[PDB]
């Protein structure tokens, strides 16, 4: 039920955005030369055109303007479109487009004639004026035009040809929603009675409608011809260098195919802040000041940032390779940063978690300190930034409640949002992301330490500034590594939506845009409507090669094959009346009838064919290009094409959407089942020992686009040859583009269950492997301790590479025995949970809430605040105590040497995954006894006392008289242990120094997710204890001579 | 020499039994003074970070290197700290080196989720063509480039580099110099020949028949059991014996050390009854794994400790014998440098460590060391007359002189378990002579 | 002085022991050089009158040598057939004397080490009482 | 309170000074004596303050003493 409420919330958000978006009442109002954008040259708008790449498009309402050769110089509330972008040389360009108004369609009621048209208009003009609903905000006419055209609905196959339709064009965008609703209620028209009009395309954004009508795709190049526009010389409403006014019928768009595929030199600014809050309390905007602000600006294309900057409160020591400014009072710091943001004028803004914590905090602090000119960040003069609240919730990516900051003219790309919406990870913290993606684990610092460093001397503040600069620079490294911007530009070019819409609205807008673009050619409207047989596997350990056959885009290929589309649907019981012949249509297994291409070709097959052709061209051109930039662009293009092709079906089959239809989904699933069954039967039929082949091949795994078969051969080369021959033979009988291709071969195959398999990857070399492949992540939940993942990986490696099940069993036994004897390090058993919800928001009490409360009662300074991640381990406690009462901070356990509840870890972390993995190998039930029911599964086992006899000693010697002759043997048993610790110590602390990046400076890394943090303290305590123990023996000799 | 002094007395053992027999006396040690006090630590504490042992080191070397600059590039160059530099300005900077390498082992990789990650077995030199050098003083880091050898130098070296900061942020280097030798007080001369025997790496517990026979022959020669009258008379002048590290075998560390220790105790009982013995613990000996290794506990030697000639000392054995100063180690620093540098000859490595005025320059970055805070005792206060390190595959000896009229003898003592060779050091002419034992086998 | 001669004769023939010099020195309680002279006398006088005497006398050779440009000192134990070559190779000869006598020919040197080690362990308290070098500083402490 | 607060601030500034070396794991008196041994001439006021408040962990302990570095 999440989809319906998400749709309702998005509709409410859109309706709120439409209201008061008219920025006509919203308007209420020491420089380094490197910052300035390059100086524009002398341009004459009568001989040369204007060429630029546009990034974002939006609209505002205001009085009309005297565009040459266009609309009259009026003042009516007509929409005005704005396009911000970059020229070739780097000049920011802001363009104003006039004279475009929204419109929609209605069907023609019976008996309608042209003479009524104008009368109808009058009545509609009477409606909004009479109807107080709509905010009671109107100036003049409500309907600009009523026209009659010839269109046919895209839903179903009527076969009666095009029919008359009424196109209604209204002055304002926000007036589309009210009048449309009235058209459902019927309108009293003299002679015609009170007919009703069904809405058509009445829920399409104004910007998308303009992009479809004028054929402009997102992030594509635009040309304004010479002599067709006007250049503003005075009263520039925006802060850009060039403002041009041009009518909407002269803007020429160049599609991005070939020489117009380049990317203009964009500017990207990554920024971050550092604040000095109170001890033990999460930073707040009212009282906690902002001390440091760091920024890095980069021209897109260059391999290095072109501007570094770090503004710090109080005097700071100089930095080599950047610039440092010292401001006495925080108000000057904030205003200076605002002036820097205005003058540099970046076109992409990023950082890490800047949408939720950075900008709202800065704006709140600016409001509190009474700095009036800080909020003006947008390219529109006199536009105060407004903080709004919103949320995005899904059962897979969780729930996010975030603030949103409005900045007109700039595109924000918060890396946290991109990672959330395009990846799944155990932890989304910056340190974990950096370690996972780049292999470097960064340093963590407490807030109390930062506060102490703030009151220090100049060098300490310089160190803080360096840390902030590194933290702000890391997201730029991530952006360059993942090439997020290039993929975003490719998606905006392919799907025909602006760059910003990719981070604020769902998947349906892209498919809606593509459908409208394709349908406009044939004159087909879009009516608005309201909302298997998997092959049975055989779990086990196949020690023979297994061949993999893959279907290339099974669902889109099936849709292209049999002419499955919205326009090709047949109403039941209609073929007989229409006189259709039995050889024109096909009958899907679910009981739907579809006409072949001999009558009409649907929209979806054409779209998918165009996408496949584009992908083929991209693949062909990839093999010849040598420039890395164009290679990246082509890779992004092909990836976007593949993703859009896959997502077409995801749009079509949704139960809740803008155009649901379950018949297509049922037919596609039925065809998939039938084709899988046919493939299985044919593969069984062909490879038989009867036809002279060595062994009888059979299919052991099958689901959607994956068939894993056993051919009974033991040589990888023969396996690949037979797989390719089988692929060709099977694909020689599947009609239409639907094809099956060889993929790879796993020699050691471990089949746990459905969607759970592992093996060794052979792709190119039949003799040399590539890696260890494994689906069914299993150990992926963040609440699972890393011990489970480590054990699973070790077992898989031993089973696949070593091919020794006995070795894997022995390793598992050793790990379990070590766990049951308090030998495993605490760092492996740490479970971290985030305080996502408030304490009162939990239906029942949980462990981390109680742990946080107890830590706060102990010491507020180290107590984590709400929203942070608290770690805990399950300590041993008495029976009858509540389950949530067993959690404890790991450091407290280390200090007090508290016992660890081993039974909970044994029967709640390793039992289920190990059982699932080893059931196919050792059999069901027996594997449980082998693993965790047996002797190894049990492994049974202040004054000075003799180590040997374990008796109370009257003296303080190492041993009593009874154990004297063995004393020597004890010594070699002790020092050899101490040595084994000392080396480890020497390999820990120095390591942290390498992690710190400096030798002479101190180490202040207190990260709680780095195992070295716990290990070093444990080693230090053990060293002290061992030295105290060894002092009981005699001293080695004199030390004072 | 040994042969010349041994051949003086005529052979008498190839004759029927005679009534009389010769009997010499051990040469008593005229003077001796153990001065291992900085290397002997009392109550040991491990509640500090390593940063201390770096910072003090720098502040203990700055007054030296500057003087050296005045003797190389004249008095026209003034030492300028990193934060006071300006681009394209020729200047001298004093600081430590950090060698970034990709092959340096990391605990984090071996302990993280990677675990196996196709584990790399231990191997030889970890040097890589992609290693980089970063100069660092107490405040800032700066990458180096120019006429500087990346592979030869190692981490922990303290040097003064002459050059300038280029526009890209790196430091162009024209010439570098080292601290060179310390001031030295000339040793008093002697009157008669005296010998000091150096042995290393007995390797007890290995079971090798030839190695055991060689050890037996060495024990008999030193104590005067074996040899004609001339040989016994010439060996009667050996005034001391030093056993430097690696006493046990590789497989005696976990164990079965309860037999190797008994064998070592019997050998030390044999030696201590005829000649003073000084034992230095090694890497494989039962002691802690810091660089200053405290002496072996006397409880492990019930028999040998009954005498007073036997003595157990710290790892760097800074001593004074007959007015001649000796300084030695167990060979860990040389091995670490050889594993983290492109140098091959061990004698060259020893001389290089002598010319940086530091016993273990790589410590504590790759070699475990106690975290001192008061002073770093590794720096030479006075240049020793004899510098030796045991456990090297090839015996070596070399006499060198400093720029200020010094005279140092470097000796690399061969691993006796493999080559079966020991060294005789003269104390009058400061000459080194190898001596090897071997047994037949077929 | 035929008493020790007959004792050694019975040690080698009947009991078939491996008679080194330290073993004989500890058994008869005499000075080491006198033991070596006794062994040499026995070896020389055996061959004149006995046509057999399947001995395998092993000598010790020591001296100076040139190795890797160094004036190395060599001490080695060699059999009765390789003596001439080792004499030729060494520039200066310092010590040459009888070392070991045993009737059964030895493939390697293991038995000598085992015998000497066993008799050494049997008499630890007087390890260096019969040596040719005696020190006055090393006095045992109770 | 004013004298004690000023003395605490002075001791904290002494701890955070960069020209004497690190300040972790060693008491302030030891650090001051080490600084004097090398001729750096550390301030005498810090030594007097340390000597006039003996045994109180708020003075002898270093700045990062409480935190588990
Ligand atoms: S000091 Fe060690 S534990 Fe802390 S962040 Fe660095 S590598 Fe991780
Ligand atoms: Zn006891």
């Amino acid at each position: 039920a999440l989809m319906e409420e998400m749709e309702a919330e998005h509709r409410l958000q859109e309706q709120e955005e439409e209201e008061l978006q008219s920025v006509l009442e919203g308007v209420a109002d020491a420089i380094d030369p490197r910052w300035l954008r390059p100086t524009p040259p002398a341009l004459d708008p009568q001989t040369e055109p204007l060429i630029f790449q546009q990034l974002e498009i939006d609209h505002y309402v205001g009085p009309a303007q005297p565009v040459p050769g266009g609309p009259p110089p009026s003042r009516g509330s007509v929409p005005v479109l704005r396009a911000f972008g970059v020229t070739d040389e780097g000049f920011s360009v802001c363009c104003h487009i006039h004279g475009f108004a929204p419109y929609f369609y209605t069907p023609a009621p019976p008996g309608f004639g042209p003479e009524h048209m104008g009368d109808l208009q009058r009545e509609l003009n009477l409606a909004i004026s009479r109807d107080s609903r709509g905010g009671r905000e109107l100036t003049g006419p409500a309907v600009l035009a009523v026209e009659l055209c010839s269109r046919e609905s895209m839903f179903g196959y009527h076969g009666h040809g095009p029919s008359p339709f009424l196109r209604i064009t209204v002055a304002l965008p926000r007036l589309v929603a009210p009048a449309r609703r009235l058209l459902e209620q019927g309108i009293r028209v003299a002679g015609l009675g009170t007919p009703s009009f069904a809405p058509y395309e009445a829920n399409v954004d104004f910007e998308i409608r303009f992009m479809v009508d004028t054929d402009i795709v997102g992030c594509n190049w635009l040309e304004l011809p010479a002599g067709k526009y006007a250049l503003r010389l005075k009263e520039k409403a925006t802060q850009c260098q060039l403002e041009a006014d041009v009518l909407w019928s002269d803007v020429v768009s160049h599609p991005p195919e070939g020489p117009w595929q380049r990317i203009a030199p964009l500017r990207v600014l990554s920024f971050d802040i550092e604040c000095a809050g109170r001890k033990g309390i999460f930073p707040e905007p009212e009282r906690d000041p902002v001390i440091q602000i760091c920024s890095l600006g980069l021209r897109w294309g260059e391999p290095e940032p072109f501007l570094r900057l770090a503004l710090t409160l109080r005097p700071c020591a100089p930095i080599l390779g950047a610039k440092v400014q010292s401001y006495e009072k925080e108000e000057d710091l904030l205003q200076a940063w605002s002036t820097f943001i205005r003058i540099m004028d970046p076109d992409v803004i990023t950082g890490y978690n800047i949408q939720n914590f950075d900008l709202p905090y800065l704006i709140s602090r600016a409001q509190t300190l009474k700095v009036q000119t800080f909020p003006f960040l947008g390219r529109v003069a006199g536009l105060c930034s407004n903080i709004r609240d919103s949320s995005f919730q899904s059962k897979q990516t969780g729930r996010r409640d975030t603030k949103v900051v409005s900045m007109v003219g700039r595109v924000q790309m918060d890396m946290l949002q991109v990672l959330l919406r395009e990846y799944k990870l155990r932890s989304y913290t910056l340190n974990a992301v950096s370690f996972h993606f780049l292999g470097e684990q960064k340093e963590d610092v407490q807030h109390s330490i930062i506060t102490d460093l703030q009151n220090g001397n100049d060098q300490t503040r310089r160190r803080l500034a360096v840390y902030c600069l590194k933290d702000a620079y890391l997201p730029l490294r991530l952006l360059e590594r993942l090439m997020v911007l290039v993929n975003a530009v490719e998606m905006a070019r392919v799907t025909g939506v602006p760059l910003s819409y990719l981070l604020s609205r769902g998947q349906q807008v892209k498919v809606v845009s593509q459908l409208l673009r394709q349908a406009m050619h044939e004159g087909l409207l879009m009516p608005v409507v309201k909302s298997a047989t998997v092959i049975e596997p055989l779990k086990g350990y196949y020690d023979v090669p297994i061949a993999t056959l893959d279907f290339s885009s099974l669902y889109p290929s099936i849709m292209m094959a049999h002419n499955l589309c919205y326009t090709t649907l047949l109403r039941p019981g209609t073929a007989q009346k229409l006189g259709l012949t039995e050889d024109q249509f096909i009958r899907t297994p679910t009981g739907d009838e579809f006409v072949k291409t001999s009558v009409r070709k649907g929209l979806l097959p054409q779209i998918l064919e165009n996408l496949l052709s584009a992908r083929k061209r991209a693949k062909a051109e990839l093999a010849k290009e040598t420039d890395p930039l164009r290679r990246q662009v082509l890779d992004g293009r092909q990836l976007a094409l593949k993703v859009s092709a896959n997502s077409v079906y995801g749009f079509t089959g949704a139960q809740v959407g803008k155009l649901p239809c379950l018949e297509i989904s049922q037919s596609v699933t039925g065809f998939g089942r039938q084709m899988i069954e046919k493939t299985k039967q044919l593969v069984e039929s062909k490879y038989t020992v009867e036809n002279g082949y060595s062994t009888s091949a059979k299919v052991v795994y099958g689901d959607t686009d994956s068939v894993m078969c056993r051919f009974g051969v033991s040589s990888v080369a023969e396996a690949m040859a037979l797989g390719r021959e089988a692929a060709d033979w099977v694909s020689g009988h599947f009609p239409s583009p639907i094809r099956l291709e060889f993929e790879k071969v796993y020699f050691p195959y471990l089949l746990i269950s459905k969607k759970r398999y592992a093996g060794l990857l052979f792709s190119s070399r039949p003799d040399a492997h590539d890696r260890m492949d494994c689906k069914g992540l299993e150990a992926v939940r963040r609440d699972n301790c890393p011990l489970v993942a480590n054990l699973v990986t070790a077992s898989l490696r031993r089973l696949l590479i070593d091919r020794d099940p006995e070795g894997a069993v022995a390793h598992a036994q050793d790990v379990i025995s070590d766990l049951l004897c308090n030998r495993i390090d605490i760092s492996q058993l740490v479970i971290t949970k985030e305080l996502t919800r408030a304490a009162s928001d939990y239906a029942g009490k949980q462990a981390h809430v109680e742990l946080a409360e107890r830590m706060r009662k102990r010491d507020p300074g180290s107590a984590p605040s709400l929203g942070d991640r608290v770690p805990y381990v399950i300590i041993s406690a008495a029976k009858g105590v509540a389950a949530y009462m067993k959690s404890e901070d790991p450091l407290f356990v280390l200090e007090h040497s508290l016992p660890i509840d081993t039974q909970y870890y044994l029967e709640q972390q390793l039992a289920k995954p190990l059982l699932r993995i080893f059931e196919p190998i050792l059999g069901e039930g027996r594997a449980e006894a082998v693993l965790l029911r047996g002797d190894h599964t049990r492994c049974k086992t202040r004054r000075n006392c003799c180590i040997g006899c374990r008796t109370v000693l009257s003296h303080q010697g190492a041993v009593c008289e009874f154990c004297q002759p063995r004393e020597s043997e004890l010594y070699q048993k002790e020092v050899s242990h101490l040595n084994a610790l000392e080396e480890r110590f020497s390999r820990l602390w120095t390591q942290c120094q390498r992690c710190q990046g400096s030798l002479h400076e101190d180490v202040i890394c207190t990260s709680r997710d780095c195992p070295i943090f716990y290990m070093r303290k444990k080693v230090r305590k053990d060293l002290e204890d061992q030295e105290q123990l060894l002092r009981r023996f005699g001293p080695p000799g004199p030390e004072a001579w | 020499m040994f042969s010349e002094q041994a051949a003086q007395r005529a052979h008498t053992l190839l004759s029927p039994p005679s009534a009389n027999n010769a009997t010499f006396a051990r040469v008593p040690v005229a003077t001796y003074t153990n001065s291992s006090q900085p290397f002997r630590l009392g109550e040991r504490s491990f509640s500090r970070q390593y940063a201390h042992i770096y910072a003090t080191r720098l502040i203990q070397m700055r007054p030296f290197l500057e003087n050296r600059a005045q003797q190389h590039w004249g008095s026209g160059v003034g030492v300028k700290k990193l934060c006071e530099l300006q681009p394209e300005e020729k200047c001298c900077v004093v600081g430590t080196l950090f060698k970034a390498m990709p092959l340096q082992p990391s605990i984090l990789r071996e302990v993280s989720e990677e675990h196996n990650l196709l584990p790399q077995p231990p191997r030889s030199k970890y040097i890589h063509p992609d290693d980089e050098l970063v100069l660092e003083d107490e405040l800032q880091r700066i990458k180096l480039k120019g006429t500087i050898d990346v592979s030869k130098l190692v981490t922990g070296t303290v040097l003064a580099v002459f050059g300038s900061v280029r526009d890209d942020g790196k430091f162009l280097v024209e010439d570098y110099c080292f601290a060179d030798l310390a001031p030295q007080k000339p040793a008093p001369p002697l009157d008669t020949d005296r010998f000091v025997l150096l042995v290393s790496g007995l390797g007890l517990g290995g079971g090798g028949g030839e190695s055991l026979l060689g050890t037996q022959l060495l024990v008999d020669v030193v104590t005067g059991q074996l040899g004609d009258e001339g040989e016994q008379c010439s060996a009667a002048h050996v005034s001391r014996v030093i056993l430097a590290g690696n006493l046990l075998s590789h497989s005696t560390q976990s164990a079965a050390s309860v037999e190797a220790v008994k064998m070592l105790d019997e050998i030390l009982l044999q030696l201590s009854a005829s000649v003073p013995v000084d034992v230095m613990p090694g890497e494989f000996d039962p002691t802690n794994y810091t660089l200053p290794q405290q002496p072996l506990h006397p409880c492990m030697f019930p028999l040998a400790t009954a005498y007073s000639t036997l003595q157990l000392v710290t790892n760097p054995y800074q001593a004074t014998i007959d007015g001649v100063r000796f300084l030695g180690t167990s060979g860990q620093n040389v091995s670490d440098i050889f594993r983290y540098s492109s140098m091959e000859d061990h004698l060259e490595i020893l001389e290089w460590t002598l010319r940086v005025r530091h016993i273990s320059p790589t410590a504590p970055d790759t070699l475990g060391c106690y975290p001192f805070y008061k002073t770093d005792p590794f720096i030479f206060p006075e240049c020793p007359h004899v510098y030796f390190c045991g456990n090297t595959p090839s015996f070596g000896s070399k006499i060198i002189r400093g720029p200020e009229d010094q005279t140092v003898l470097l000796v690399t003592v061969p691993d006796f378990s493999a080559t079966q060779t020991a060294c005789l050091v003269n104390l009058r002419s400061l000459a080194c002579q190898p001596i090897s034992f071997s047994g037949f086998g077929a | 002085d035929q008493l020790y001669l007959e004792n050694i004769d019975e040690f080698v023939t009947d009991q078939n022991k491996i008679v080194t010099y330290k073993w004989l020195s500890y058994t008869l309680g005499v000075h080491v050089n006198q033991a070596k002279q006794m062994l040499y006398d026995y070896v020389e006088r055996k061959r004149k009158e006995n046509s057999g005497a399947q001995l395998h006398v092993t000598y010790l050779v020591s001296g100076s040598l040139i190795q890797n440009g160094h004036s190395c000192h060599k001490v080695a134990v060699v059999r009765e057939d390789k003596l001439e070559a080792v004499k030729s190779k060494l520039a200066v000869t310092a010590s040459i004397h009888v070392y070991s006598i045993q009737k059964a020919m030895l493939k390697d040197s293991g038995p000598l080490f085992n015998t000497d080690y066993d008799i050494l362990k049997s008499n630890l308290q007087n390890c260096s009482k019969f040596s040719a070098i005696q020190c006055a500083a090393a006095v045992p402490r109770a | 309170r004013d004298e004690e607060e000023a003395e605490l601030e002075l001791l904290r500034q002494f701890d955070l000074a960069w020209q004497y070396g690190p300040c972790t794991g060693i008491t302030r008196l030891q650090r001051w004596c080490r600084a004097k041994q090398m001729g750096l001439e550390p301030p005498p006021e810090v030594w007097q303050v340390l000597k006039t408040h003996p045994g109180d962990p708020r003075f002898q302990c270093s700045l990062w003493h409480l935190y588990p570095l």
